RNA sequence: UAGCGGCGAGCGAACGGGGAGCAGCCCAGAGCCUGAAUCAGUGUGUGUGUUAGUGGAAGCGUCUGGAAAGGCGCGCGAUACAGGGUGACAGCCCCGUACACAAAAAUGCACAUGCUGUGAGCUCGAUGAGUAGGGCGGGACACGUGGUAUCCUGUCUGAAUAUGGGGGGACCAUCCUCCAAGGCUAAAUACUCCUGACUGACCGAUAGUGAACCAGUACCGUGAGGGAAAGGCGAAAAGAACCCCGGCGAGGGGAGUGAAAAAGAACCUGAAACCGUGUACGUACAAGCAGUGGGAGCACGCUUAGGCGUGUGACUGCGUACCUUUUGUAUAAUGGGUCAGCGACUUAUAUUCUGUAGCAAGGUUAACCGAAUAGGGGAGCCGAAGGGAAACCGAGUCUUAACU
């Protein structure tokens, strides 16, 4: 009973390399070469994930940084002022509305000054 | 209780224990099993490495060269092949209590009933050779997909049973679950269940 | 009810697919580790092997003997004798009970159950227990 | 159209060993 | 074909009411009276295994 | 199992039991009747079988289609719906098929009976010497001389002659049972190069035999020997007239052939690796498993109102391949040129668990017979009672004088 491994070779295959196109040179062509991208893709991908919110969490706290710096207090002194203001914590990314309206931004810094004094 | 009658419909109530015999598949889901293994040939091709038409001559003399480290070209891996556990004579029959041989029979049997596919008419043998009569025979009572199993003699019968492929030669003593199993309507003389009793339970 | 035949709640259970799949968890030498006569191929270890020691029992000293006179004296049951027939039991009878062979010789009656049938064990050596239950109902004892 | 093709196994070894 | 004994091993073991086995006990050949007889009257009678040496000894026995 | 066994590994019966299948006879000698059975070989025939073969059934309409054997509609044959083939999947198209027939001859098998040779059937005799034992040495017996019979016999002897002899596993006795050293014999059973017929949860072209094709060939080796590759256009060759380029080239393009020529002979379907061409987009001051997250710009689908999707990815945050073997590998440790195909925990039996089913103080048949998976067949095997080394006893039993 003779069994001809399917068609499931070059068809499991066809999968990946569709999924791994993109690629310069014969990191996509080559399905050794393809594969053992394909698992170092995957696995970044699913390391990055993690980094969106840390990366992230670096670029909103650097621009509410430069933000309030221009107008009064530094970082560390806003931030506990979103904190001892109460519910108006107003997230980090979401701190940073200052994009179209820098005057929406430095209410938060006035009203925050003045809860930190 | 109910195998139905020629020109009635009735009870006949010659067991309860092989038509009041209550369903487990587990028991039937092995029998079934074995008719089918034990109707198979066991004796198939190929051959094994040491069966091959070849010879040991060694395709390298050693290291000293790096084309392979295989010594051999009636290796199972070569193109010529061997394969490491070929197919050969392999039996395929197994054993199956008489107990379970006729256990499955009658809960089989006490599956039609619930079922309502078992018939009994009598005298459904055949004058002659010529399949037209055994047309008419199973339609005018309006079946098809049968076995006209029954332990009576009557050759004309198995003969004109051969041709239709819904229908094959079945016999009493012959009994057996697949076959009733598939061919749904399941036709028997008074005389064919009274014997199906002592040969069963 | 070819399509309603089934194992009940995994009655037939299938069978590992070992020297494949590395994600399964049977994959290259998968549940016999690396290396070793554990691992490899020449039959596995032998045995009677338990190390390149001496096995236990060549550590220990033998006695048997075997009688083969033990081997012919059987032990049947004293409820046993119920299951041939008629008040006349001997040997040769209860070669028919299917239970004395032909190269069985002796045989001792041995308690267990009740009798009921009144029997004669004749031909038969016997219990104490077994003769005073038939001397406690229906019996008769002379051999 | 015909083919003639063999394989070869002979030694490209010449070279000596290193240390004994 | 059939699956065989160490018989040799068939004559240290005895079979038991359980799955058990009975055997003798050694330091008993010889040498026997700088061998305490104290020593060996707690070694002369037969007695049962200790376990951890069942599935080496009934894999000399598949027959009970 | 018993037993043998550097009592290691292992080897491993018989007795007995159930079956399959069953026939007994001569010579070592005088008769008595004197081919009389009986075989054998010669006949000659009768029957049956095979080696040639023959006949052998019943459908049309219509629709799609290159073509119908498909679909749809209406019928019909069946001891035949086994299979194959025929322009796609046909019981009724053809070859067959069951069934029914058919042999000039030549032979297989039974039986008919002549001859030929064989020798029987009754009486009474016979009962196989350089042998059996035995000493020596080996071998075969499950059995390695071991307590080791017995059988075979190379060596050296050497017995009795049925008021006798052999054997019953050291050996004697007793008792039981049988007569060697002369010889033949069917069947049951094993096996398969080869022949036929059929069948397969066997293969389908790197498989299967090595081998579907001018294969044990071509090749390779002094030889013995070793030992490949290479299957398929299409329904039908209708195998492309003719024209054109070119070297009365090859090859290609047209032109027709054809339903299809991306069906054109390297010809089925023709993937993948590999290698081009085009289009869109990107890229020539920027270092590193080349990807990934973020993300500008651009082309497309407009996102067909909407700030979106698809493709691409400047820049920028990250990020040292996979396998293996290890204490540990990005390793300058192993392996891998790449791709396709192939390639490695199975199978047979016994056995033990676990699960699950059946039957449950009983369970279950093996081989086999068999209308061969049914049914028949409990021989037997295992449990239900153990303890002891056994003898033996038994819900107890060893231990021991012993109940503690």
């Amino acid at each position: 009973a003779r069994v001809k491994r399917g068609v499931i070779a070059r068809a499991r295959h066809k999968k990946i390399l569709k999924q791994a196109k993109g690629y310069y040179g014969a990191r996509s062509r080559v399905y050794r070469v393809a594969f053992q991208a394909v698992i170092k893709a995957g696995q970044y991908a699913y390391r990055d994930r993690r980094q969106r919110k840390r990366q992230f969490r670096q670029l909103w706290i650097a621009r509410i940084n430069a933000a309030a710096r221009q107008n009064g207090i530094s970082y560390s002194k806003f931030i506990n002022g979103l904190k001892k203001a109460s519910v108006e914590i107003d997230r980090k990314i979401l701190a940073d509305i200052a994009v179209f309206d820098k005057v929406a931004f430095t209410a938060l810094v006035e009203k925050a000054k003045a809860a930190l004094a | 209780m109910e195998l139905v009658l020629k020109d009635a419909q009735s009870a006949l109530t010659v067991s309860e224990t092989t038509f009041g015999r209550d369903f487990n598949e587990a028991l039937v889901h092995q029998v079934v099993v074995a008719y089918a293994a034990g109707a198979r040939q066991g004796t198939r091709a190929q051959k094994t490495r040491a069966e091959v038409t070849g010879s040991g001559k060694k395709p390298w003399r050693q290291k000293g060269t790096g084309r392979a480290r295989s010594g051999s070209i009636k290796s199972p891996i070569w193109r010529s092949g061997g394969v490491t556990f070929a197919a050969r004579p392999q039996d395929h029959s197994q054993k199956v209590n008489k107990k379970m041989y006729r256990g499955a029979l009658k809960s089989i049997l006490s599956e039609l009933v619930r079922q309502d596919r078992l018939i009994v008419v009598e005298k459904f043998s055949v004058e002659a050779p010529k399949t037209k009569l055994l047309a008419q025979k199973l339609k005018d009572m309006a079946l098809e997909d049968v076995l006209i199993i029954t332990g009576e003699l009557d050759e004309n019968l198995f003969l004109a049973a051969r041709n239709l492929h819904k229908v094959d030669v079945r016999d009493a003593t012959g009994i057996d679950p697949v076959s009733l199993i598939a061919f749904d309507k399941v036709v028997m003389t008074a005389d064919a269940v009274k014997q199906v009793e002592e040969m069963l339970a | 009810r070819l399509n309603t035949l089934s194992p009940a709640e995994g009655s037939k259970k299938a069978g590992k697919r070992l020297g494949r799949g590395i994600g399964s968890g049977l994959g290259k030498t998968g549940g016999r580790g690396h290396k070793g006569q554990k691992s490899r191929s020449g039959g596995g270890v032998r045995r009677g092997f338990e190390g390149g020691q001496m096995p236990l029992y060549r550590r220990l000293p033998k006695f048997g003997f075997t009688s083969r006179k033990a081997a012919i004296t059987a032990e049947i049951r004293l409820s046993d004798l119920a299951k041939v027939e008629g008040g006349v039991v001997d040997l040769n009878t209860l070669k028919a009970a299917n239970i004395i062979g032909i190269q069985i010789e002796f045989a001792k009656v041995i308690l267990a159950g009740e009798v009921t049938t009144p029997v004669t064990v004749r031909g038969l050596r016997v219990t104490k227990g077994a003769r005073a239950a038939i001397e406690a109902a229906g019996g008769k004892i002379e051999e | 159209a015909a083919a003639a093709a063999a394989a070869a196994a002979a030694a490209a070894a010449a070279a000596a060993a290193a240390a004994a | 074909p059939k699956i065989k004994t160490v018989r040799g091993a068939a004559k240290r073991f005895k079979k038991t009411g359980k799955g058990g086995f009975k055997h003798k006990h050694a330091n008993l050949r010889h040498i026997l009276t700088k061998k305490a007889t104290k020593r060996k009257r707690h070694l002369r009678p037969k007695a049962m295994v200790s376990k951890g040496d069942l599935g080496l000894v009934i894999a000399c026995l598949p027959y009970a």
